[PDB]
């Protein structure tokens, strides 16, 4: 009920958390992926 | 029934939920250089 | 033999009662939370790529 | 009246298999931590909100759930930009890694 309340009122604190987290995961996952190109050569 | 149908869903929900000194290459310098109007 | 399956009878009916009090709610609920959420974890997972 | 025994037993366990499933211990407990594991979740989200929200839309007070990740950006980037020109060297060796391959074949 609280879920479908939220959902109708806002989805349908700052809201920033989740770009950090992304822009984390996504930057540590090309750093890696050239070290291993560069690796293999 | 539900519960296992809302599995994929509540994955992608949860991915979501869950001595600075910087030496800028001259690669980078030159592109802020000529750019630096913008 | 007739009083023995009087009481396990007596017992079953027990304890369906119990379960159907508290599972009645939420049957109700089901399917407009299940399309809430799946639209809004669908909306979510396309910010992310 | 050994006969009459065993037939009651028989009938019992017969009652007991039937209604198992909506009875039972186990079948009961298992019903249960389904439903814990969706509740747990379901407080994440809401807990979230804030969040969830910006991110649809698109101290310092940011949701605890995030402090790690907001926390470690920095060095991350700084990282980044000083291997840069590594970064693009690697990249522009790409076309020769099929070469390379063969070559190490041999």
């Amino acid at each position: 009920i609280a879920f479908n309340q939220i959902y109708a009122n806002e989805f349908q604190m700052s809201p920033m958390g989740p770009f950090f987290q992304f822009v984390h995961q996504s930057l540590s996952t090309c750093f890696k992926e050239l070290e291993s190109i560069a690796q293999f050569t | 029934q539900m519960l296992k149908e809302m599995e994929k869903e509540v994955d992608v929900v949860d991915a979501v939920v869950r001595n600075a000194t910087l030496n800028i290459p001259n690669l980078l310098i030159s592109r802020i250089e000529s750019e630096m109007h913008r | 033999r007739d009083l023995t399956l009087l009481q396990r009878e007596e017992r079953l009916r027990d304890l369906i009662e119990k379960q159907d009090e508290v599972l009645t709610p939420v049957v109700t609920s089901k399917d407009p939370f299940k399309d809430n959420y799946t639209t809004f974890a669908t909306a979510l997972d396309s910010t992310r790529h | 009246a050994e006969i009459n025994q065993k037939s009651l037993e028989l009938e019992l366990l017969r009652l007991e298999k039937e209604t198992a499933d909506i009875t039972h211990p186990l079948y009961l407990g298992q019903k249960h931590q389904a439903l814990q594991a969706m509740n747990s979740h379901l407080e994440a989200v809401l807990r979230e909100k804030r969040s969830l929200r910006q991110r649809l839309a698109q101290n310092l007070p940011i949701e605890a759930s995030y402090h790690r990740f907001t926390a470690e950006l920095l060095p991350l980037a700084v990282n980044f930009i000083e291997k840069l020109e590594i970064y693009i060297k690697t990249i522009q060796t790409i076309p020769k890694i099929p070469d390379c391959a063969s070559n190490m074949d041999n």
